[PDB]
């Protein structure tokens, strides 16, 4: 039972900053790919960002240059540093453990920005 | 970062494992006789950190 632990969201005024975290534990076989995905009520899973074991970073055009992902090889965990918040980012996020076989999914983190 | 296969042969048997070894730059076996017998040969595994 590979489990992804999500933390670090909540209510923040426009212009604030937060740091989400997904820790993937269990099997999580070697060449893993970790992603972050967006969903606002009424829309679909919007692919926020993607990282492989190569350390390469892939981001979408929606929030250009505002999300950053940080890697922890020792614990093999991931952190989203989200800086310069805008109410179009008000959507719950999930992390995508590609693994190599049975892709997993998160429980979710509410991220809310408004004024 | 990737799975690895390890095969070693000590004085008694073979050890074959498939795990996530953190191999160092120079894996090796520290090898020493005993003080009285010298018939078998004791080995210290310096192959992988974890």
């Amino acid at each position: 039972q590979v489990q992804l632990q999500e933390s670090g969201g909540g209510l923040v005024q426009a212009g604030g900053s937060l740091r989400l975290s997904c820790a993937a534990s269990g099997s999580i076989f070697s060449p893993n790919t970790m992603g972050w995905f967006r969903q606002a009520l009424g829309k679909q899973r919007e692919m926020v960002a993607v990282i492989s074991s190569i350390a390469s970073t892939q981001y979408a055009n929606f929030v250009k240059g505002r999300f950053t992902i940080t890697r922890d090889n020792t614990k093999n965990t991931v952190h989203l540093q989200m800086n310069s918040l805008i109410p179009e980012d008000t959507a719950v996020y999930y992390c995508y453990a590609v693994d190599k076989s049975q892709d997993y999914w998160g429980q979710g983190t509410q991220v809310t920005v408004s004024s | 970062k990737t799975q690895s296969l390890l095969i070693v042969n000590n004085a008694t048997n073979v050890v074959i494992k498939v795990c996530e070894f953190q191999f160092c730059n120079d894996p090796f076996l520290g090898v020493y006789y005993h003080k009285n017998n010298k018939s078998w040969m004791e080995s210290e595994f310096r192959v992988y950190s974890s």
